[PDB]
């Protein structure tokens, strides 16, 4: 006779999972745990954004001409790139990736003069190397001589006290010329001692002229050293040549985030992870696409996929 | 799996049932039927969307860079920092496979127990006035008509008013 | 959820039983009454319990300072430091919530299984006696006095010695 | 006539997490993430010493401060805010790897390195280190010349390890406020310093020049360190502004090292610490202090993850 | 523990089978017997298996040395590495003691969840001709020889065939 | 007359831990964590370079040790406790950087920096490098002054990188015993070693001074290193004390490194690798050695973790 029968639903497609017990069962319905697709722009909508391009941020700090629209700027968000350069006269910096990831997360800089003024020497040394129209040099730093070749170079003292609420980047250089004779023709003779200390920090240095491969046309190099002046402290400078002096202090202005980019910035997106081909939007815990993303982002993982089922086992007949 | 009813003394599936998860199909005097459970339905369905809310959320957690793809950091501490991501890496592929495992094997395992507790229900309601088929049904020792079938649908059945009926039969 | 008793054909608990977890509650010729089942009780404790201990333990893992809080150490190294420490509070709160969350799953799960165990074991000692109500209640088609009543609760009940009479009623 | 089985309840229940829902009710539930730190450092049992005014480092030159730090012995290491390494102005170069050796030392144990002089002077002084009028590192030696503008011999001096164990050797270079003073010190012409074993091999030339003053000297001190190995030897030649070490350092044993703000106390036991104090907990996690050392509950960001302990709450 | 029949309804496990995980003793006529059911221990078997093939497989992952035993590493640097190697070793003792208890629950569950199915399949073919004991044991309302018997355990058994007779007899 | 199922079980099963208890009996279980240790290196299949002693930064340079290893070919490479890089006393700055790049490099191809020389000596050697009688580094020069006490005339010298890889450029820093003896060898005065590229700035002078003699020699020798890109140079601006690189290194492709005191063996196959040997197998975990590197299971501090196989175990 007559009868009533329960059951469930189906369909002739379904999509199949792994389970703790089985791999490659077949659900009604999945769906995706891991992020594949990559927004190939910067998303940067709603931010306040600094593309340095040719400027390298830490030639922000000493100001060669391709970072001369940088000297104080202000930022949530900070994108390097690959073209960008430090430096118009060859040289390097100490310590050099501490720094840029003090400048990374400093929402920007606000300069102010160091207040040195200067007796018994010349001032403007430049160099081709530097060009803005014709020889010019570091925008915030002095390329300190003697009054002309090869005068001698008079003993000098220079201090500088930090006197705001917050801890000052305080910059300077060292400059090793292509020759002795070089070294000589600028700062005059003698081997050349040049010392640095605050309350916190002792160091010392001395030139090494000497022919290195030219680059800009240039045999020599600058060394730019560092330090962080604390709020009352004190830095002073003894020096006897081959010195280059800072003309300005940073201090940082706040919060931000640093990038390093290969594309194009777009303000009609948003998102808070970046990785240098892009930004990643998504919900999803998981990605595949960059192991090195940074921001706030979905945890990388190797796999291509995990799918999460959404419905129940598929029995079809 | 685990509570032996889908794919279990259920057959299969009905490709036919596009109105819930689970339904019923009756077969009377006036024809042939079926319709889609709200009830079970909705608390299946409430239930992976809890899931999927709780995986689906928002790290607020920062992270920048610490290392350098335009001009390399020294070696050793590039490699300490290579090595350190790796071994996150270990641990994240582990944590999300084993995740997605687990939650699979529950999703399915509570699809399967609705399915047997709609099943408890109903065989609770015809006390005595039916056999368990056993491949999912209910053979009814009385005739009931559309208008009958409906009240056990609508969990609205009174049984001792077929009883003295059907344990005749 | 799982097993379809607890916020399931049982309407709700009982604010009543301060006894146990798991009760009985009859209604007869002299009255009415209740009383907590010892045996399912314990073993939903019991297992709980087992829970506990295994997470309330004991780390033998010394960790000291890599890192000073009065004298920075250098930045390079520094943020070295930072990144991995953040690194393993994701890893550690995300295995916590997780591990709170399956736990609380299988211990609501294991509670309402325990007592669909009961329930089993019950309608089995009254085979052919009784009816499901269908709410967790047994319709006992005989007369069965409170002292009857107790020798179901305490697991020594004869069933075809009302076999006759009930089968009669039914 | 009918019997009926159930489960209990109560009004108020407390609600948790599960995979599936948040914020269901249950029976009962219990913490799982340690919030109440005690304010002081649980230290009963365990052989104590609280640096208070001396540095760690401080520890092995000898500042006034330090005197009586000079040969410690501890299971438990208490460093503090106000603590100094130094007396004249100057630093230690990695000074930090050296803390880390010296938090886990159980304690130090000095000897003399026998170093004996002639053809010069060896009490040179400061009022930056006072004990009662101008004194200096009590470990240490202010190697000079005669008197003002001597000159300054050539010297070697050799020590060899003949113990056991690693021995800690430590030393000084002098950077003079002028270069002039450099003179009135040690002499004249430029100077050098070397110093090798089997095993380490560097070398050192003063700096002088103006620093600005501090306890009111614009000079400097340099320290510097090594690990000399069992049979191993060190040399130290030298032609002026060296502070030379006076005794070698022995590690003890073994200890654990804190940064504390807050008071000792010997009522209280723990293995948890940080600079707040100490937890003491039996639970697998903490939300007070992730820079916390020790054997600690796992640090994680929730303030709070209660686990069931009872069934699903269902009154009417 | 949780479908409550192993180290449940069911006394104790049968030294007896080594045939199968699961089976039949049967009391009739002609005597007593045992026999394994090959289709719910298969069950059994190829989900333990797969959890198994899960567990045992192959990290491609490759790690070098970042650290040196014979002549060690500048000790800053050295410690940040042992810290980190310690922190990750905490990792993994937790993950592998979890990973292994939660299996072990589950292994035990879906253990005893294969047993209450297959009591479920029986009780079911036997509609009306046969009790529960309670024990896991099926009252048989009439007489079923061998042959029957095996009729039982082998799926094609037709209830309404003993039904009359049986039904007669539960009074 | 009745019919009952039910489910096997055994006299004696294994006990495993559960969520929610501690020693469950099952009828089978499994071993989770590999403790089982291969006391050989399993090198079968692998083209394998043994350093004995040679030391992997010796490769390099060349001493007598490493005549045979100047140009190897490896997918997997072995250091020995025995192994030194060196035959004159000295050391590697950021030494275990290039270990590790070395270990990695699938081997190495030397390549003539074709320097050549007037004014002075080439062919400086010690009894510390002994071939048959005095010798020196194989891939390097002992740049002198043409006899004792001679001048040091100031050279350039320069290579250009003219291959599709980037190349390894090494030197050398003479700091010998005696100021006197840093004048019998290179003349007087003081001296100064510069060293350039594209991508690197940096500067040396020598520090004469007595050091222990370490195969028979208080004089030491500073090696340095550098990456040089393609098409880019380096140049080397020196008046004395500098020992001459005559090869620059490339590397030949990819392979593993391990330090191990155990013996080869091409009958066993395996990827994880440690200092007592090899860890063969499939588990997921294993408590044989925290610092196994290859492709291995993850260590853990559980000696052991048992998988059930099986059911509850329930006899009467
Ligand atoms: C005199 C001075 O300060 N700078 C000069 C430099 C330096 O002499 C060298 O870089 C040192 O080796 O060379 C030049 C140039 O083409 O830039 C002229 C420039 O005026
Ligand atoms: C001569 C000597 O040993 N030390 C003297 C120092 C140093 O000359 C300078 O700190 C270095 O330039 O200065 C003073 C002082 O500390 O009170 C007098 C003290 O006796
Ligand atoms: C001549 C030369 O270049 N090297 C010589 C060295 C060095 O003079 C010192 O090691 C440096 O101080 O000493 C000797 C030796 O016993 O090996 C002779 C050897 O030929
Ligand atoms: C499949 O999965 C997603 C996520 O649950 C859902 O939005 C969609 O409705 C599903 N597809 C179907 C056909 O139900
Ligand atoms: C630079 O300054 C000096 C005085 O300091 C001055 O005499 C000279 O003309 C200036 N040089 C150049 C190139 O402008
Ligand atoms: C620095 O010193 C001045 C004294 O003029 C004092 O007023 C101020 O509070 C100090 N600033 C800080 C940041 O300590
Ligand atoms: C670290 O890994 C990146 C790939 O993420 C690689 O390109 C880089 O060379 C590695 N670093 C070192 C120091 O070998
Ligand atoms: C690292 O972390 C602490 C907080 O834990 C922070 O105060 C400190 O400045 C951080 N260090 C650097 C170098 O940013
Ligand atoms: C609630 O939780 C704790 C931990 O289990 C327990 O000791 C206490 O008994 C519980 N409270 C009640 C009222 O049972
Ligand atoms: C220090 O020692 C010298 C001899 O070495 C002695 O003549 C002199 O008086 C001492 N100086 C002081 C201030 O005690
Ligand atoms: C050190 O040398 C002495 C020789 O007097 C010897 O007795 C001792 O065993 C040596 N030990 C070591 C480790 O060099
Ligand atoms: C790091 O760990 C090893 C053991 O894994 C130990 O022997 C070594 O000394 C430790 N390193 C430092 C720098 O203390
Ligand atoms: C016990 O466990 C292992 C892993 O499954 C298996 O290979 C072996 O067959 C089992 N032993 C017995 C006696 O069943
Ligand atoms: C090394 O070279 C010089 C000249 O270049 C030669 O006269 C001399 O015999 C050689 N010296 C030795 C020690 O063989
Ligand atoms: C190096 O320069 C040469 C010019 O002779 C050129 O052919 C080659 O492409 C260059 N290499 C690179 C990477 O540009």
């Amino acid at each position: 006779g007559d009868k009533i029968c329960l059951g469930h639903h189906a369909v002739s497609n379904g999509t199949k999972v792994n389970t703790l017990t089985e791999r490659g069962v077949e659900v009604v319905n999945a769906t995706e745990t891991v992020e594949r697709t990559n927004v190939p722009r910067i998303c940067s909508k709603g931010k306040r954004t600094v593309d340095l391009g040719q400027c390298g941020l830490l030639g922000t700090i000493t100001g060669p001409p391709q970072c001369d629209q940088f000297l104080e700027f202000s930022a949530d968000l900070i994108i390097e790139r690959r073209e960008g350069s430090d430096v118009c006269y060859p040289g390097k910096f100490v310590n050099e990736e501490a720094l840029r990831q003090i400048l990374r997360e400093s929402g920007g800089i606000d300069k102010e003069t160091m207040g040195f003024t200067y007796s018994g020497i010349r001032t403007n040394g430049t160099t081709s190397a530097c060009r803005r129209s014709g020889s010019s040099f570091y925008a915030e730093m002095k390329w300190l001589l003697s009054n002309t070749d090869n005068a001698a170079f008079p003993q000098m003292t220079k201090s500088y006290k930090n006197t705001r609420k917050d801890p000052a980047l305080i910059i300077w250089g060292i400059h090793h010329s292509g020759s002795t004779t070089e070294q000589t023709k600028l700062y005059g003779s003698g081997n050349k001692l040049i010392t640095v200390g605050s309350s916190n920090y002792q160091q010392s240095f001395v030139p090494s002229p000497g022919a290195r491969p030219q680059v800009n046309g240039q045999s020599g190099r600058i060394d730019f050293h560092w330090l962080i002046l604390n709020p009352n402290d004190t830095v002073t400078f003894s020096f006897n040549g081959a010195f280059i002096a800072p003309d300005r202090a940073s201090f940082l202005r706040g919060k931000s985030m640093g990038i390093q980019s290969e594309v194009q910035v777009d303000a009609n997106c948003e998102g808070d992870c970046y990785h240098s081909g892009g930004t990643i939007i998504s919900n999803l815990p998981f990605q595949n696409i960059n192991s090195r993303a940074v921001g706030k982002c979905p945890r990388y993982v190797k796999q291509e996929s995990l799918l999460l089922a959404t419905g129940m086992k598929n029995v079809p007949e | 799996g685990l509570f032996g009813a889908i794919a279990g003394f259920i057959e299969n599936g009905w490709e036919g049932l596009i109105d819930g998860w689970y339904g019923f199909r009756h077969q009377n005097a006036q024809g042939e039927g079926t319709a889609a459970d709200y009830k079970s339905t909705q608390s299946a369905i409430d239930q992976i969307t809890g899931k999927l809310n709780r995986l689906i959320e928002k790290t607020n957690q920062q992270f920048e860079l610490i290392d350098n793809e335009f001009t390399e950091v020294e070696r050793q501490i590039g490699n300490v920092i290579n090595w350190t991501r790796d071994s996150m890496t270990e641990v994240w592929s582990y944590n999300a496979e084993l995740l997605v495992a687990m939650e699979n094997q529950h999703t399915i395992d509570l699809a399967d127990s609705e399915m047997n507790k709609l099943y408890e229900r109903v065989k609770r309601q015809l006390r005595e006035n039916a056999e368990e088929d056993g491949t999912g049904c209910f053979e009814i020792f009385h005739k009931c008509d559309d208008d009958c079938m409906a009240s056990i649908r609508n969990n609205t059945y009174d049984h001792s008013k077929y009883r003295e009926e059907a344990i005749q039969n």
